[PDB]
């Protein structure tokens, strides 16, 4: 057994797995969702052992749906400032603050391909995503695949 | 300890209540005691004529820290503006604006002021600080100018 703040801690494929068949809810269940940098940094640790094996990205895919959900069907939620620290946590964007961009993108964008497709995502977002993820960045070209990919989705949006 | 900050402060407000460029402002405000406060300035920059900013006159305060001019001041447009290198806070992005970039402690607030007027008409589009002007711009360059016709008009005089 596992709980979401462990995994959270050091995220893995096998302790996301260990969460049990539940896990999804307990990812938004144990975020506070009230803060858009709390809801990016859950975003990315989760979207981080994205893998593309069956029960890997089954578990990813519902935690970010879960979880984003949640967060922005509150009428609250600024969605704004979460795509914009989103952008900024992937090193897209720049910030006044410092920050500690991660160093692989493949999961992130994996996941970002699968929450555009869904019914709770702001459609406003999509030209603003588009925008910076097809901006020229070192990162980006490294998962050309997830990129390529995500764009492609982003013009069906 | 900013007496030296103070002392380069004072001379530059002579220097500027000499002689400055037509329809700029720039004055320290007052402390509580009526006394100047050196280290706070309101300004203000006249778009430029034959540009869409034309008309418009777009308030920023200046705040220059203690240890002035070894580091550059710190510009905000109050109200934050729309334009691709100002951040949703307001702070506005220059070379010459960064320690570790163009910033030299010789740079004057008139030289200050004359580069931000001219990045509001010519915009770094590589380096953008808001995701929202810089998305825009480069879909729809022709509704870009329009929402900064707009804004111009709001800030006239």
């Amino acid at each position: 057994p596992a709980d979401v703040s462990t995994f959270l801690a050091f995220p893995s494929p096998e302790k996301l797995l260990r969460l049990g068949p539940k896990s999804s809810v307990l990812i938004a269940q144990q975020t506070d969702t009230s803060d858009p940098e709390k809801v990016v940094s859950a975003f990315l640790k989760v979207s981080s052992v994205f893998k593309d094996e069956a029960t890997v990205r089954m578990a990813v895919q519902d935690a970010v749906d879960a979880l984003m959900q949640k967060a922005f069907n509150s009428s609250s939620f600024n969605s704004n400032t979460f795509l914009t620290r989103l952008l900024v946590h992937m090193g897209l964007l720049k910030s006044e603050d410092k920050v500690k961009a991660i160093a692989n993108l493949y999961g992130p964008l994996m996941a970002l391909n699968h929450m555009v497709q869904q019914d709770y995502f702001p459609k406003a977002l999509a030209p603003l995503l588009l925008a910076f993820v097809t901006k020229p960045n070192s990162a980006l070209e490294s998962c050309s695949f997830a990129r390529h990919s995500l764009l492609q989705t982003l013009y069906k949006v | 300890m900013s007496g030296i900050a103070l002392s380069r402060l004072a001379q530059e407000r002579k220097a500027w209540r000499k002689d400055h460029p037509f329809g700029f402002v720039a004055v320290p405000t007052k402390n509580p005691d009526g006394t100047m406060n050196l280290m706070n300035w309101e300004c203000a920059i006249p778009g430029k004529k034959g540009t869409p900013w034309e008309g418009g006159l777009f308030k920023l305060r200046m705040l220059f820290k203690d240890d002035y001019p070894s580091s550059p001041p710190k510009c905000k447009f109050e109200p934050p503006l729309f334009h691709p290198n100002v951040y949703p806070s307001g702070t506005v992005c220059l070379s010459i604006l960064e320690e570790d970039k163009d910033w030299r402690p010789a740079i004057t607030i008139k030289q200050i002021l004359l580069g931000i007027q001219e990045l509001l008409n010519e915009p770094n589009i590589q380096d953008p600080a808001q995701a929202e002007a810089y998305t825009i711009y480069c879909q729809n360059r022709v509704e870009y100018e329009k929402r900064v016709r707009a804004q111009a008009k709001k800030f006239a005089p």
